[PDB]
DNA sequence: ACTTGTCGGTGGTCTGCTCTAACGTCACGGCCAACCGATCGGA
């Protein structure tokens, strides 16, 4: 299929579990892991995907499935996925509005971007 | 009693080579670890402490010890 | 040993000589056969003179879950061991070595056989350190030891003991008896909890009926759509990408269309019918 | 199986051990029943689901087969069939012993039917089969009245 | 007793295998046929094999013998369902052939008939909200269960049963109390008293 | 890596759909990327992610009656994302805070969201 | 899950969750009314059964009058 | 309507042949544990040579090791003029 | 005294069944079902009462497809279907089998009829 | 340019196999305890 959708389902699939799923569920229900060769490919495939996803900036914890089980799965904590309650609107305007004038770095543009939209996705 | 008296019947415990023994004696009680109503409300048992002397004698050597053994409850 | 080792070295001999050799000796060949036997009445002479220190050894491991008979087998085994490691330039007597393999011959079968779920024994070695620190602790502080002085006394964690300990368990029998005489046993007090309800299934009967009444007040085109994508139609549903494919057209339109008919059907007219049966 | 009006006889009689390894899916080779870690059936044991069956319903051992399109057909990994799990209870086990054993029922019996079919005591036969005594199975007469 | 077969054959193949002397060998042979007639009938030859608290395994001759056995317990008798028990008492108002049975027994004998007989007369819209009028008892329940009793008969067991005369078919009469009313005068066949 | 921003902004647009109340098309054509052309293309690929499984009720939902665009089911993902440990928070906050002008909204807004920012990290 | 309980949780929105009902419900034939409630824990340091996490305990009490096919003597 | 399949034949040791139904897209094992508990290989003159398995220690491989070569040689050379001298004095 | 009704009643028209033999468990703690034993047996085999033994027998206590039809039919209103039959023939016919003793089941033909239905 | 499959590596835990050299050498923990009639193996 496409790379945006397995990232965006494995996203959903590990917010949506209540359990540490391990790696050998992961790659029969996540849709996108199962077109894989072989058990290699699919594994250096998902451990790229997890780096991919923990330099994001999603909270993406490995654990124990739990005390009377030795396997080892995946979970993403909702509670520090992000912070809901937001302040004012008047700062909020003032500080959109100054976010980005003259600056030409890529990195400081597209951080500056990524934090206007995040702001508008949690509140103008 | 009847713990004396066990005791009493089992104190010499000799070995085949009959160069070492030990014996019991002095059975003693402490205080309750619960009252009743404690222990029906908690699901426990109206228990109390068992100690017995227990004294080691090598005949050999004729080296004696002796310390005070918690039987259990 | 030393006829052991004689008549083992000449069955090596002959038998190198036997394939890529030469024509040995008439007498050569008597005296390598002679060896071997000869070694081979000598192993079994000694395995017989010494069956007797296993059964001292097996005494002092009854109760414990194996037989009397097994335990001594087994002591049998390590020393057939025994005698195929004993070296006599040491000068050391048998009765040490032997002692020595046959103890962990009885352990270990002992480990392995006395379960009826089998615990590793790298395991049972853990249990068995457990209990022996439980035993010297109840005996020092004088009250039965909690968790916490175990963790402490055995630097582990406070929460491996609680597996170690709920691993220990052994199933009970279902055929004890109950009640004071012998007409009850545990087995007739256990439910079958996969048995049919034998009403779930006439109600699943009616829902099935019901959502085909339901879903014949569409068109063709979204009726098929759902039946293919919710599996309804005979036993597994599909994808979208498969239903466009088999249909000719965009996964988008497909998607489209169950949106749709979704929306349809949370109409109440369509739904208060089926709001029973669940 | 269905119409109890078309059972005409019920035949009993003594099993050989082709029959006993004709009624058997597979041999038990281990004294095992279950995993002590993931509560799972192991191989070969005494809860085998490559002889006995599935566990569950439509589903294999390693989990390749869960659907009931895949009826009638063998894991060829775990070597489970994928069919209903009320097979467990239809489908016997064999062990081939190392020695042959004899049943307990014609020998410690009263009258024991052995004794009675190879002339022999009751004590006689406790001696030979439990490895007390030594009989001869046959003797060349013709060799001995010559020599 | 499997496992034991299984473990004292798999040590034959061993000892087999490796060459050990003759008496070991017949050691094992012995003790292998000892846990095969274990298994077939525990007890027959030699001690019983016990278990903790030295109880005596069960074996498959165990199974299918004596009154607790497979035949006489799970063959020649069973345990039915549409079955219920309860304390007798008089009713001498009561004809020869009509019975007392208590309402929530006979709901509880009468529930697959009740529920189709509220679903036909519209007071539930399907199966299930019908069984839940029934487990909640609902008043509208009664009403429906006296039409489902009428000219059905149940039949009434008291234990030993001697002869015929200890199994009799009664017209159920629904009743407020929970003991069945059982007339007078068949109380010398069931050889009953209200005690 | 051209793929991550796509993936945040998705990942910020379906909390941002959920919660609008009936956005117009235009507002987020010309909000969330000025390519109005590619929204529709971004649309249909979050119409095809879902829960496991990926049967009707467990993928994202819509509803596109005109230019309001609703979601009617999420598929759990309500919330945004959290501003990333330096990064961009970093950046925004040094920004904010090194302006060369002379006050204007200095006093109940420059500093209130400085503080309320610096909290919320 | 089956097929049609699949398009009826999708149908009312009820989202499937991996959890069992297992609660403590009153026995067939039986009622009164609630009048004392015993909870043990083990984060409050109980001694409970190992693999035990949580203990409750309710009492129903019942006032029961005479009526037809009870023994009196 | 069921999934097609394909119907092997396995033959042990022992002149005993057996039927296993596997998949169309599988890769039918050469050798397979048969019903009887043996292993036995497929029908087929293009054989899929399975893998070897060395014997595991023996009696004498314990003894090579812990003794050499020469002790040995010595000790039968005693035990052969041992011999030697009790029958031919 | 301590015996009031309360305590007594029982009745039960469908609830758990056992493990190995397909039967109603038994006690009013359990929601079990009335033993029919041997002598009602005898009580309904003097009445000639077929039928009814019957019925007991095989679709109340053991025929496992027969108590889900009968339910069904019941609630659907149709005529109650014939029994099949009882598994705890079965379990004797495996229990016997497992002391090497072969027990078949012979048609008028002469052949062998399976018993693994389904 | 980004992705992706084959290749290769570090570190960790669960599981199984092998070895340890003073001398040591032929099991217990325990009833059974009715009371009748039938029957095979001894004397
Ligand atoms: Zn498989």
């Amino acid at each position: 299929v496409s790379k945006v959708e397995r990232l965006m389902n494995l996203v959903i699939a590990l917010l949506s579990t209540r359990t540490y799923l391990p790696a050998e569920k992961i790659r029969t229900t996540v849709a996108g892991y199962a077109d894989s060769p072989s058990d290699e490919a699919f594994s250096r495939m998902f451990e790229r995907d997890k780096n991919e996803l923990r330099d994001l900036g999603i909270p993406l914890e490995t654990g124990r499935v739990s005390k009377w089980d030795s396997t080892e799965g995946y979970r993403i904590n909702r509670d520090s996925y992000a912070l809901p309650p937001i302040g004012l609107t008047a700062d909020e305007a003032a500080a959109v509005a100054v976010a980005t004038q003259l600056w030409q770095s890529p990195e400081l543009v597209t951080a500056t971007q990524n934090a206007v939209l995040k702001l508008r996705a949690a509140g103008v | 009693g009847g713990l004396e008296e066990v005791l009493a019947e089992l104190s010499p415990i000799e070995d085949f080579s009959g160069s070492m023994s030990l014996s019991f004696s002095d059975p003693r009680f402490d205080e309750v670890k619960a009252s009743v109503d404690e222990c029906k409300d908690k699901d426990m048992t109206y228990a109390a402490p068992l100690f017995v002397t227990a004294e080691f004698i090598n005949n050999n050597t004729g080296e004696i010890k002796s310390q005070t053994v918690f039987m259990g409850d | 040993a030393k006829r052991i080792e004689a008549g083992l070295y000449a069955t090596q001999k002959l038998a190198e000589l036997a394939e890529k050799g030469e024509k040995l000796p008439v007498q050569q060949r008597r005296d390598m056969q002679w060896i071997c036997r000869d070694g081979d009445r000598a192993k079994n002479h000694l395995l017989e003179a010494n069956l007797r220190l296993v059964v001292s050894l097996a005494k002092r491991y009854t109760g414990r879950g194996m037989a009397f008979l097994d335990l001594i087998q087994e002591g049998n085994l390590g020393l057939i061991r025994a005698v195929e490691k004993f070296d006599y330039t040491k000068g050391y007597k048998f009765s040490t070595y032997a002692t020595w393999w046959i103890r962990q011959a009885i352990t270990r079968a002992m480990a392995d056989q006395a379960r009826t779920i089998r615990i590793p024994v790298h395991m049972v070695e853990v249990i068995n350190k457990l209990g022996r620190i439980q035993r010297e602790l109840l005996q020092d502080l004088g009250r039965e030891p909690t968790p916490e002085e175990l963790a402490k006394e055995m630097d582990i964690t406070p929460e491996k003991v609680l597996e170690i300990q709920q691993y220990a368990r052994e199933p009970i029998s279902l055929d004890q008896t109950i009640g004071d005489e012998g007409d009850s046993q545990l087995g007739d007090f256990i439910e079958d909890s996969e048995a049919v309800v034998a009403v779930d299934a006439v109600s699943f009967t009616l829902l099935q009926d019901q959502l085909q009444s339901v879903l014949e007040t569409l068109s063709e085109r979204e009726a098929g759509v759902v039946r293919l994508r919710f599996g309804l139609t005979d036993g597994q549903p599909r994808t979208l990408d498969e239903i466009g494919q088999v249909y000719g057209v965009t996964r988008e339109r497909i998607r489209q269309i169950e949106s749709k008919t979704m929306s349809k059907l949370r109409h109440p007219s369509r739904s208060q019918v089926l709001r029973d049966y669940l | 199986m269905l119409d109890v009006n078309f059972f005409d006889e019920l035949r009993i009689g003594l099993a050989t051990a082709d029959d006993i390894r004709n009624w058997s899916y597979g041999e038990v080779k281990k004294p095992e029943t279950i995993n002590y870690r993931t509560l799972k059936p192991e191989k070969d044991g005494l809860f085998c689901e490559k002889i006995f069956g599935p566990t569950r319903d439509w589903e294999c051992y390693c989990g390749k087969y869960k659907r009931v399109r895949f009826k009638g057909i063998i894991c060829e990994r775990c070597g489970v069939e994928v069919t209903r799990a009320k097979v467990r209870r239809e489908r016997m086990g064999h062990i081939e012993l190392a020695a042959p054993v004899t049943h307990i029922w014609y020998f410690k019996g009263v009258p024991s039917r052995l004794g009675y079919l190879l002339d022999l005591a009751p004590k006689d036969l406790e001696k030979i089969i439990y490895f007390a005594a030594y009989v001869i199975t046959s003797v060349d007469d013709e060799m001995r009245h010559n020599e | 007793l499997y496992r034991r077969v299984i473990n004292r054959n798999n040590r034959l193949k061993r000892l087999i295998d490796l060459g050990a002397p003759e008496i070991i060998v017949n050691n094992e042979k012995r003790m292998l046929q000892e846990s095969v007639d274990a298994l077939f009938d525990n007890g027959r030859r030699g001690r019983p094999v016990t278990g903790p608290g030295n109880r005596p395994l069960k074996s498959l001759s165990d199974l299918l013998k004596g009154k607790q056995g497979r035949f006489r317990q799970n063959l020649l008798g069973k345990r039915v369902d549409y079955s219920g028990r309860s304390v007798i008492v008089v009713g001498p108002q009561l004809k020869l052939h009509q019975c007392g049975l208590p309402k929530l027994m006979a709901l509880e004998l009468f529930k697959p008939f009740v529920m189709k007989r509220l679903v036909d007369l519209n007071h539930a819209q399907n199966i299930k909200s019908a069984k839940r009028m029934v487990e909640r008892q609902r008043p509208q329940v009664w009403d429906v269960l006296e039409e489902v009793i009428a000219e059905h008969p149940v039949l009434l067991n008291r234990a030993p049963t001697l002869h015929r005369l200890g199994i009799q078919a009664f017209e159920p009469q629904l009743v407020e109390g929970k003991a069945i009313q059982l007339h007078p005068l068949v109380c010398e066949a069931f050889n009953a008293d209200f005690d | 890596s051209q793929v991550s921003t796509r993936l945040v902004r998705l990942l910020n647009m379906v909390p941002y759909f959920q919660a609008n109340p009936k956005v117009t098309r235009a507002e987020a054509a010309a909000a969330l990327g000025v390519t109005g052309k590619q929204l529709d293309a971004d649309l249909d690929q979050l119409w095809m992610c879902g829960l496991p499984g990926y049967s009707p009720g467990d993928l994202i939902d819509f509803d596109f009656v005109g230019d309001t665009i609703e979601v009617t089911f999420s598929a759990g993902v309500d919330h945004p994302l959290r501003l990333t440990s330096t990064e961009a928070t970093g950046i925004l906050v040094a920004l904010r805070a090194l302006v060369d002008v002379p006050g204007m909204v200095d006093p109940e807004a420059a500093r209130s969201a400085i503080a309320k920012i610096e909290s919320a990290v | 899950l089956t097929p049609e309980e699949r398009l009826l949780r999708a149908i009312f929105g009820e989202k499937a969750r991996e959890v069992r009902d297992t609660s403590l419900k009153v026995p067939h034939g039986e009622s009164g009314k609630v009048i004392g409630i015993r909870v043990f824990s083990r984060e409050d340091d109980d001694e409970l059964p190992a693999g035990v996490n949580e203990l409750v305990r309710v009492y129903v009490a019942q006032k029961r009058k005479i009526s037809d096919g009870d023994k009196l003597a | 309507d069921l999934a097609p399949r394909q119907v092997a034949r396995y033959r042990t040791d022992n002149g005993e042949e057996f039927d296993v139904p596997f998949a169309d897209d599988a890769e039918i094992p050469g050798t397979w544990l048969c019903r009887n508990g043996l292993e036995g290989t497929l029908i087929e003159g293009d054989v899929p040579e399975p893998k070897k398995v060395k014997p595991p220690r023996t009696h004498w491989d314990m003894l090579l090791e812990r003794r050499s070569v020469e002790e040995l040689e010595e000790l039968l050379k005693e035990r052969l003029d041992l011999i030697k001298a009790k029958r031919r004095g | 005294l301590h015996h009031l009704v309360d305590d007594k009643i029982h009745a039960r028209s469908t609830g758990p069944y056992s493990m190995i033999t397909q039967q109603p468990l038994g006690g009013k703690a359990q929601f079990g079902g009335q033993r029919f034993g041997e002598m009602e047996c005898w009580a309904m085999q003097a009445y000639g009462a077929a039928y009814t033994l019957q019925e007991l027998l095989t679709i109340k206590s053991d025929d496992t497809v027969g108590r889900v039809k009968v339910y069904e039919a019941i609630v659907k209103g149709e005529n109650i279907p014939e029994p099949g039959i009882p598994e705890s023939f079965k379990v004797l016919l495996k229990e016997l089998q497992s002391l090497c003793l072969n027990v078949e089941v012979l048609s008028s033909d002469g052949a062998a009829i399976e018993m693994r239905d389904g």
